[PDB]
RNA sequence: AGAAGGGAGCUUGACUGCGAGACCUACAAGUCGAGCAGGGACGAAAGUCGGGCUUAGUGAUCCGGUGGUUCCGCAUGGAAG
RNA sequence: GGUAGCGAAAUUCCUUGUCGGGUAAGUUCCGACCCGCACGAAAGGCGUAACGAUUUGGGCACUGUCUCAACGAGAGACUCGGUGAAAUUUUAGUACCUGUGAAGAUGCAGGUUACCCGCGACAGGACGGAAAGACCCCAUGGAGCUUUACUGUAGUUUGAUAUUGAGUGUUUAACCCUCUAACCCGCACCACUAAUCGUGGUGGGAGACAGUGUCAGAUGGGCAGUUUGACUGG
RNA sequence: AAGCGACUGUUUAUCAAAAACACAGGUCUCUGCAAAAUCGUAAGAUGAAGUAUAGGGGCUGACGCCUGCCCGGUGCUGGA
RNA sequence: CUUCUAGUGAGAAAACAACUGCCCGUACCGUAAACCGACACAGGUAGUCGAGGAGAGUAUCCUAAGGUGAGCGAGCGAACU
RNA sequence: GGUGUAGUGGUAGGAGAGCGUUCUAAGGGCGUUGAAGGUCGAUCGUGAGGACGGCUGGAGCGCUUAGAAGUGAGAAUGCCGGUAUGAGUAGCGAAAGACAGGUGAGAAUCCUGUCCACCGUAUGACUAAGGUUUCCUGGGGAAGGCUCGUCCGCCCAGGGUU
RNA sequence: AUCCGGGAGUCAGACUGCGAGUGAUAAGAUCCGUAGUCGAAAGGGAAACAGCCCAGACCACCAGCUAAGGUCCCAAAAUAU
RNA sequence: GUAGCGGAGAAAUUCCAAACGAACUUGGAGAUAGCUGGUUCUCUCCGAAAUAGCUUUAGGGCUAGCCUCGGAAUUGAGAAU
RNA sequence: UUAAGUGAAUAAGGGCGCACGGUGGAUGCCUUGGCACUAGGAGCCGAUGAAGGACGGGACUAACACCGAUAUGCUUUGGGGAGCUGUAAGUAAGCUAUGAUCCAGAGAUUUCCGAAUGGGGGAACCCAAUAUCUUUUAUAGGAUAUUACUUUUCAGUGAAUACAUAGCUGAUUAGAGGUAGACGCAGAGAACUGAAACAUCUUAGUACCUGCAGGAAGAGAAAGAAAAUUCGAUUCCCUGAGUAGCGGCGAGCGAAACGGGAAGAGCCCAAACCAACAAGCUUGCUUGUUGGGGUUGUAGGACUCCGAUAUGGUAGUCUGUUAGUAUAGUUGAAGGAUUUGGAAAAUUCCGCUAAAGAGGGUGAAAGCCCCGUAGACGAAAUGCUGACAACACCUAGGAGGAUCCUGAGUACGGCGGAACACGAGAAAUUCCGUCGGAAUCCGCGGGGACCAUCCCGCAAGGCUAAAUACUCCCUAGUGACCGAUAGUGAACCAGUACCGUGAGGGAAAGGUGAAAAGCACCCCGGAAGGGGAGUGAAAUAGAUCCUGAAACCGUGUGCCUACAACAAGUCAAAGCUCGUUAAUGAGUGAUGGCGUGCCUUUUGUAGAAUGAACCGGCGAGUUACGAUUGCAUGCGAGGUUAAGUCGAAGAGACGGAGCCGCAGCGAAAGCGAGUCUGAAUAGGGCGAAUGAGUAUGUAGUCGUAGACCCGAAACCAUGUGAUCUAC
């Protein structure tokens, strides 16, 4: 009511003409007035303790190894960051779902490569989240990152 | 996130408006006084489903006692003679028999006379 | 009227710390109480006595005064409080 | 402890007091009487020519004011052509009598009366329309006013101390004095200078007073903020 | 013929024009001039380019005849 | 405007001729349909001029110079206002 | 799952379980061989409500599971808009016109004439405020003008103040 | 029924038996005690009728038995003995 | 020229831009109101009160009484004869 | 034929159902404009004439945008490569491959008003003085410069009053005003409200007004925090803690230090003393001006003694050398046929591309058509930020303890007020007014009245980056934010039209189509409008143009209606008319029974108690932070991190200061499974005796905030009015 560009004056009498009595032509039920609870700047983030965040961590990725959904290979070499190597790659292995490519390093050509495909998502082994191992249908992990996850989730 | 009322509002009120069919005037065109009129036959079918069940037996009642005065007996006589000979027909159809078959109205009504007759 | 009424002798229980259990009651308050311990009055004893035949005679808290105290006291010992 | 003057009054409750006048008939009017509920001498008493779109009582003249109404002229109203609002409004196929009922009914009960649709007229009803009663009580509501209601205060006044210096005397420190250099001058003359402002300069007056700062006692509806209980056959 | 107000005047723009207000005349009181009084924190102003036969405040209200008794109370003035 | 001096201070009086002389307003209404009244509104609006007969007259009635017929009509000739 | 027995009026108010709207994510779908919306039907469920078919319409929208909310309207002498009733009703704002002839699609109302009538210390003439182009000429007739209009202080184009 | 805990709403009642006060042993009056209905209760009877008499509606039926109150016609049932 | 804690008043609470027992406009400001009005979908289970005490209290509130939901507990504690 | 009886049909107008139209602008879909933020830049303009305006400039020019008599534009350096002269049609004249138009950097011109400043004034107007130049034979006329006020420096002139100071003239130096409706520091400073009244108190040193700023301000280098064993300038965040306190001890107000972090930085004077100069020439060395020295509590300096005469740094400049960066740009992969349509990006086949599958456009939905994107490249000019160079500044030890220095009307005290969380209180500490008024290292201040002892510091002088606050504005983006009654008041020529003397108040109003192909020609008509014919996939898409709801107004018809008292229906029902989501079918209905709207407030309503003309849209228990209970999950005698750092505005690890629980009793000293009262080991109070918590999510209630929405009469503080009315 108070935010909006209007009027602090009564606009007419508070008796005699006939009429209901009103306080100002910015009032809730005037056309044009100012708005009763509505939406204001907000937060909606939380945080859950320490030892269910590892919790949901193990159970994502166990979940995805009792279904044979995790793949493991030796290593992802490019000489060039080449898109059609990767599908190449990635039908040699025959798989033909959404997946997670789950990277060490600076591997810096075989993400490039990865990109830009419409089923393949890219992370690296430091930046794991439990949204991204629900998402996806398979994993497809690098022998290094493997032991490299396995190093901080402890 | 914003929720406009688009068409929520005429979609009940259609509704109610439809069962105003065949009132008359601004009963059947205005939905605040199609309200009112639905709301009140509502109560009046709900009442009138009772009533029904008085009016058909009053109306059995007196058509049995005008034939059974021509077979020399009343109403409450000619009832209480066939209950005490063990007979066991409803008004509906002993109402019925008075107007399609006499014959049996009046085999009937032997029945009963000779039952009180004791 | 086995006096709670009325006379005579001696006295200060018109005591201190309390209290099982009840009564009344929205709360806060109000009422009765056997019995235990300290030290006593009256009586030869048994005993009775924590005012008056019973039920009116009174006013939360805050704040201030007087007396006691083996309590505290802004670095320490006191003091102010 | 109310004099002169006046008095049923612009004042007298009882009261249409009593008596005389005026009318055929006068609770109003005029004259008088005194038993002034509750007149009275500058919030003046008692007269008073002239004057008043003042208030009161009576006469002559004149009249439709009335007995008691009639006729006539024009404008609206009425019919036809052009134009074209409003307050109001739960939906309505919207009679009368006696009852009933939040105790005065078009609509409910029992009767009685009544073919369908309009035009010109009247105001009995729709507790008719217009204005969330101005009367009365409440809100631990307001606002304006008063005062010997509470608590403050502007203004006025009185003392101490700073600005603030110097000499004599009179008594138990205080006091009366005298001086001139501070401080003051809405006195005169002079310059800045076109000036009744201002600043400087010289005289004159007055003087440690006054004015001004800090602290203290009085007074203070002039002005301000508030308070002024409940029960209750309203 | 009688009441009220001496009179001409003024008043509630828009329900009250009057017996209300004003008035010429009476009386009490304040004020020695940088007057008292009033506007303003002050500077500055009105009073007044006036000076007690003048200026402020209260009451009464032409003119005629008159205007009694009380100073205990309250204000005001003087006292020591 | 008119005098009198003080005054930096060749020698200007008046004849004819011919030349020079800036900025702002200026239409139209204005006792009204053009202003103030929300209206093409029976209200309000300072000043000058304002004729004849009869009359003291700018009163009154009828007229001169000038202006105007007013922005809904045609019938009828009841009640009532 | 069967079978018995018992229960099932309700204002203030407590408790349970659901219907529908918009948006987010993931999944599986539809659409110019016609989405949403609109209109009609004699259809289904215990309720809020859900479908299917015709006509209209022209580009987007369902379903499942979970999440988040400006999430549901009949009432406040509510606020804004549109339209009724009263009703073809009140009123059309002081006053004298009549006829002939013009113009024109069309005339009581515009033009020209003739007679009649009204003001005349004004309803005549001039001017200061105020207004600000309303002034003149040629065209126009949708709105303004309380009727009409060929007319105008209205509308369009040009011009006028020395 | 009692005990612990989460969430309330109510603090204007009315009439009718019965028994008392105020009143005039008046009031659809007023103020208490005790039982019911209404409040928050539809259905039958009492002409119409919150509170009186009978009786407590989950829903369908063109089946049957009763309550209070009734049986000449309006209007269902005896012009019963 | 005089302006709202104000002005002006031959005095009426009179006037200060159609409103004056204290003008108009903006802001504090979404002032406060134990009072009045309104408060939007569905079905299932249960279901009150209109009293006591205290109250600058009497049409407001608080604690108890009377409703609803979840737990615990020995029982044979509740009711009617 | 006569009597007695029974009796249909016929609508002036009305009702119900259905069909088609009109008005009106709801609903759906859509966006041109908004709202909340993130990252980066920038944080002032102005007498060398501002912010904001007035009036002008075009071939035709009312308006908006641009520009200023050089007026729809002029020069110059770069970019770009075929059209162009804005909106804006329409026509007329032109320009451009000798490079237009357009884009970025630097210049030039810039009327008049306004601080407005030669004098005046009712803003955009009027009137001058002095020099130089012009028109005219000449006067009149035109142009250009200069001319306010104050301060602060210097000459000339100068006086009541002689010497000279007031003054005056001239030259020089700076100000002056606006704003970003924000953020900071000061001066002055309310009220309604809460306390269920109201004075202390609260609202609150808040709102409003005035001054001064800066890009940030303010504070800042111990006369400090503490208590043994200490630490070292300021600011900001977490925690301590709703604690210790204050308080008609009521309503309510409410710390700090320790501990954990972001950022870190220190410096300069006065004084003693020593020289150069001038005056007092005491020719004593008193007054002073310049330079040196010297800056502290472990006391430091002067002064005398010797060493050294080097070495560590800066918070500095419009000085050079490069490196980057902001302001234009360049280049940038890969598709055809088929079916349905007016038109494919859709469907079906068969291919290709990706360091590019972000987004927008194209006649419907596109990786491969266009603009782009990932990646690679670029600057003549001007401005910013680094680095390294110069130049400028600043900085030494050891000893001695004879004497001198170390901020005076100051610290402090009485009286009156205020600030500290602290309301005079037992009131320390810090300020303001008034009066009184120290000491000098054998000293002076503080540790919450006061004293003694111990401990920590050294006032009465100056400056200083960062870590923190804010966004008028420019660039690039983001959203389980709006979608035309919403979102800004304003999507559109809006602070406009309109209202008011004024201050001030203040709107309504988006959508043809893919493409204007926007209806040539004919007919009725003065025109408007309409009918054909044409455009087009569609005109019932025809400019009042997408969709096109309801109220409300009409036209046509199947059934009913002129002896009838009607809250308008409901139950029973003949006749007539139809024939559906196909089933115990649909519309109408003579006649018969029964039946007093909806909402609110009430003991109680049909109420002659209250509200609503009708239809459509909008219109009311929300969020933040705390406290408690129930449910759910993870750990379990334990549970858990806050600020902050790295990270995509995210997850996703570090971080153990801190918080709760694990032991109570007592006013406290204190004792402890017990403790307090008590002489008591008595009795009693409160506790123990296996007796579960903690973090997070979710829902119910409560507190502080407007706290479910609407509604006064009033109160206070700036400003605008005597064009009406009073004097």
């Amino acid at each position: 009511r108070s935010a909006v560009r209007g009027g602090g004056r009564k606009p007419w009498r508070q008796k005699g003409t006939g009429r209901a009595r009103q306080g100002s032509i910015r009032s809730p039920q005037w056309r044009g007035g100012g708005v009763v609870f509505g939406p204001t700047p907000r937060s909606y983030s939380y945080k859950l303790p320490k030892k269910v965040r590892r919790l949901a961590m193990k159970s994502v990725l166990s979940d995805k190894v009792a279904e044979n959904n995790l793949v493991a290979v030796e290593g992802l070499s490019f000489d060039a960051p080449k898109t059609k190597e990767f599908k190449q790659v990635l039908a040699n292995l025959s798989i033909d779902t959404k997946v997670l490519v789950v990277l060490e390093n600076g591997n810096d050509f075989a993400a490039l490569s990865a990109r830009n495909l419409p089923n393949v998502s890219v992370v690296t082994s430091d930046n794991v989240s439990v949204l991204d191992v629900v998402s996806a249908n398979k994993v497809l992990a690098t022998q290094t990152a493997l032991t490299q996850i396995e190093e901080v989730l402890a | 996130a914003r929720v406009k009322g688009g068409t929520v509002t005429r979609k009940r009120r259609k509704k109610v408006l439809k069962l105003a069919k065949g009132y008359y005037g601004s009963k059947h065109t205005l939905f605040k006084s199609a309200k009112e009129q639905v709301m009140n036959s509502y109560y009046y079918a709900f009442r009138d489903r009772r009533q029904k069940k008085r009016d058909f037996r009053k109306l059995w009642i007196a058509r049995i006692n005008a034939a059974a005065r021509m077979n020399g007996l009343s109403y409450s006589k000619l009832m209480h003679g066939l209950k005490l000979a063990e007979i066991d027909i409803n008004r509906k159809m002993l109402a019925d028999l008075a107007v399609n078959d006499a014959a049996a109205f009046t085999a009937l009504a032997e029945q009963a006379k000779d039952a009180l007759s004791k």
